[PDB]
């Protein structure tokens, strides 16, 4: 089936460890558990606790935001979003390669 | 060799060139002399044939005079690094991880994961009576191994080996010898990019300021994407497959992105290119047929380009004599080598001259490079418009100078490095004041100038003014079009001067929508969306003026295209089919960064 994921489509609820496939002439990608959020860190930090997550780190003013087991990313970030917040789930995998 | 003294550096009349009597590399390591990227004698690198004497970093009198990136802190972000080997350990400096296991030993596990180690020798295997001489073999290494098999590329991982970390902070040169094939279009906005842009905006603008290096890519004929390799099939232009600004990456300035010459002094066969490109540096061709780079393996015969299950006909593999332990290869290549061989360019600028900024080393770099392949023609590209008008316009480049009298090429950037050349000119250098960063100006595109014929008369063209008096560095562009074949699409930058630079050439690789098509049915790419390019060719102008994006689709003839499916062996082929309907430009922003001469 197809799936949105940070605006764009994805081949398959969002948890940790799914894997997505980007077309045909891409990498298969997984669902890391982590959520960038464009956030300073208190604000962050709020966002993570009154959401159920973990502020883990921050830089540049994006925080990393790590889900719990079980959670559903999808409708995290579609709640963030509404909220007016910017958010990118993690879609891990290998991106970059070797020249 | 031995009997190459030092030199004072103060002799009057010494010639600094690529066939001065005095170029000669001081050291006793066994395989320095055939290391042609320190010193191009037309020697073979112990493949079947040499190249073209003098085609090398000209780094001689560096290396005469004891400038030998001293005190220079080099992070190499690649599939891992043997710390221990006989001829890196004296130059690993603590702070190195494991992204997999969480050590802090990155050596890696695999027999054919010898990127990483074969790059770092290339910057600073030790001078010593081992194996080979680095470019800045004073210089200290960290290993980050962002690209094992078996690391997912982690967010956090990245920030930990770019400069966010206490471990990493401290690097002056950060190596990324890697890249991004795409076959449809990103935006470069995305909050992991943005995040990282900021961090190397921040490292590269602090005191003691790092210089972040990047592998244009080894594209020009085929790119490799999730286990499928692409290349065009047929007679087109000679254009490359990927142009360097595909790669959003590639286009941040922050990146100094460098394409690959060959020991013949173009070209390498292999190497991206695009208005993007810095700097060229020494990569090779392969070390079978032509010189690749002589380097460090992993260590042993068990392990690394130099094994005993993975033979080479480069003479120095699986050679008692030479190399019992088979702890150095001749095959190391690629964009990944012209990365490491710019790296280890700035580390002996650096260690010679330590108050200089990232951007004064550029400057520098620039000014002092070497215009090889003078003489290399631009590609045309032919097509018939509607109106039965024939048409041949420039596709590609040759070489061009700009209005402030810099040459450039999108193959070679600036040219081809000459470290000696770039200390000359640095014993007087003076310091470039501040970067300005303009803010964005977009330019929303409506009525019938939006419109992108099929095989049109003229580009689609939308002017802004850019009123502040700069003094140019790097040019930034996002462009946002419809088009429903957007490898048709030549898309060039016009200066208030008149200067023209292809940010993306056409017949590139942006074939997903052709994919998509065969594939799934559907197409998911309307077209392009805030897609980032950046030009070099303005370097020293005025930013004073009017600038103008223009927008063609040059060709309406079916292309094919090759998919060979890696692990099953299965060819297809993939038919480009013409746009139906003309295309739209959306929009297009222009960012100018420079400073006020
Ligand atoms: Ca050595
Ligand atoms: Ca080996
Ligand atoms: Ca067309």
């Amino acid at each position: 089936s197809t799936i949105e994921v940070n605006g764009q489509t994805y081949l398959i609820t969002l948890r940790r460890g799914d894997v997505l496939m980007q077309g045909a002439a891409s990498p298969e990608l997984t669902v890391s558990g982590t959520l960038l959020v464009e956030a300073d860190d208190a604000s962050a930090k709020a966002l993570a606790t009154r959401h159920g997550l973990n502020f883990k780190q921050s830089s540049g003013g994006i925080a990393l935001l790590e889900a719990k087991p079980g959670t559903d990313l999808n409708a995290i970030a579609t709640k963030l979003k509404s909220e007016g917040v910017n958010v990118q789930i993690e879609l891990s995998g290998a991106e970059q390669q070797p020249k | 060799n031995e009997g190459c003294a030092p030199l004072t550096g103060k002799e009057s009349g010494m010639d600094i060139g690529r066939s001065s009597t005095e170029r000669c590399l001081p050291g006793a390591n066994p395989l320095q002399d055939q290391q042609w990227y320190l010193l191009n004698s037309g020697q073979d690198g112990f493949s079947a044939r040499g190249g073209i004497a003098g085609n090398d970093l000209n780094l001689w009198w560096a290396h005469r005079t004891g400038v030998l990136g001293q005190g220079v802190n080099v992070a190499v972000v690649d599939d891992g690094l043997a710390i221990a080997h006989p001829d890196l350990a004296d130059n690993v400096r603590p702070g190195s991880k494991n992204v997999v296991t969480g050590s802090d030993d990155p050596t890696p596990t695999d027999p054919d994961t010898a990127h990483g180690t074969s790059v770092s020798g290339i910057i600073a295997a030790v001078d010593n009576a081992i194996g080979t001489k680095g470019i800045a073999p004073r210089a200290q290494l960290q290993g980050f191994n962002l690209l094992d098999d078996n690391s997912q590329q982690l967010q956090k991982d990245w920030l930990y080996a770019l400069g966010d970390s206490n471990a990493s902070r401290d690097n002056r040169v950060f190596n990324q010898s890697y890249g991004m094939s795409v076959v449809d279009p990103r935006s470069a906005n995305s909050l992991d990019q943005s995040q990282l842009d900021r961090l190397f905006e921040q490292q590269t603008l602090k005191a003691q300021g790092a210089a972040y290096i990047k592998a244009a890519g080894n594209g020009f004929n085929k790119i490799a994407a999730g286990g499928y390799v692409l290349n065009r099939t047929g007679n087109g232009p000679k254009l490359p497959f990927e142009n360097s600004n595909l790669d959003p990456s590639n286009s941040n300035f922050w990146n100094l992105v460098v394409s690959a010459l060959n020991a013949d002094g173009v070209r390498s066969s292999y190497s991206s290119v695009g208005s993007n490109i810095f700097l060229s540096a020494t990569g090779g061709e392969y070390g079978t047929d032509t010189p690749a780079m002589v380097t460090t393996d992993l260590p042993g015969c068990d392990m690394g380009y130099n094994r005993t299950d993975d033979p080479s006909t480069n003479r120095l593999h699986g050679n008692s004599q030479l190399d019992a332990s088979c702890d150095y290869n001749g095959v190391m290549n690629g964009t990944a080598s012209a990365t490491p061989s710019t790296s280890g360019a700035m580390a002996l600028l650096m260690s010679a001259y330590p108050d200089l900024s990232v951007r004064d080393l550029r400057d520098l770099l620039a000014r002092s490079a070497t215009r090889v392949d003078a003489k290399h023609q631009p590609v045309m590209v032919s097509y018939t418009s509607s109106t039965g008008k024939v048409r041949d316009v420039k596709g590609l480049e040759g070489w061009e100078r700009n209005a402030a009298g810099m040459w450039f090429s999108p193959t070679y950037g600036f040219g081809l490095i000459d470290v000696n050349k770039a200390l000359e000119l640095a014993a007087n250098h003076q310091p470039l004041p501040p970067l300005v960063q303009l803010p964005w100006q977009k330019i929303n595109v409506t009525g019938s100038a939006a419109a992108i014929a099929d095989v049109g008369n003229s580009p689609t063209s939308s002017t802004t003014r850019i009123a502040t008096p700069l003094t140019v560095e790097a040019v930034q562009v996002m462009v946002s079009l419809d088009h429903q074949r957007l490898p048709d699409l030549l898309i060039e930058l016009v200066s208030p001067a008149g200067t023209r630079s292809i940010l993306l050439s056409p017949f590139n690789s942006l074939v997903g929508q052709s994919l998509d098509q065969q594939q799934l049915g559907f197409v998911r790419t309307k077209g392009l969306r805030d897609m980032r390019m950046l030009s070099n060719k303005f370097y020293g102008e005025s930013a004073q003026g009017t600038w103008r994006l223009e927008v063609t689709d040059v060709a309406n003839g079916t292309r094919q295209v090759s998919l060979l499916n890696r692990e099953t062996r299965e060819r297809t082929t993939l038919t480009e089919r013409n746009n139906r309907q003309p295309g739209k430009l959306i929009s297009w922003s222009l960012r100018v960064l420079g400073h006020d001469a």
